[PDB]
């Protein structure tokens, strides 16, 4: 999927 | 040593099917600063695995560029070990970066499919980061 922060 | 610019670190998670909170793996060197691997549950359904740098800091100056690899052991054929790649500017307001839909929840707990043991998953992260900048002025 799509990467990011944990937040 | 600590100032190595890249390096290789596991965390295996117990009790991995009743996992609620999110969990956080002991600290790796590299580039002297703090790497661990964060896991949590995400909508069951699915695993979060994300890389974190330099958490602990009170710092809001420090930033460090680095690309890596993120897996999920398997222990039946390594060939099989599922893994995403990452790029990430990492600084305070952004201290981890990952996948919080990583992986289907029911896949890697699949008795079958060899990412689980004795209710045990273990989680890889291969970083090359780059020189931190805001740090060892």
């Amino acid at each position: 999927s799509q990467p990011s922060t944990s937040s | 040593t600590s100032w190595r610019s890249e390096a290789t670190f596991q965390f295996t998670v117990e009790r991995f099917s009743r996992l609620s909170e999110s969990v956080l793996s002991p600290p790796c060197f590299v580039r002297n600063l703090p790497w661990k691997i964060m896991v949590m549950p995400r909508f069951q359904k699915s695993v979060g695995f994300f890389l974190q740098c330099n958490a602990e800091s009170d710092s809001t100056s420090w930033s460090c560029h680095a690309q890596a690899v993120l897996k999920i052991i398997n222990y039946r054929d390594d060939e099989k070990s599922f893994s995403r790649r990452i790029s990430h500017l990492f600084f305070h307001k952004e201290n981890d970066w990952g996948f919080s839909n990583f992986m289907a929840w029911s896949e890697v707990t699949d008795p079958e499919k060899g990412f689980i043991d004795d209710d045990k998953v273990t989680f890889e992260v291969f970083v090359q980061a780059d020189a931190p900048h805001g740090v060892a002025w």
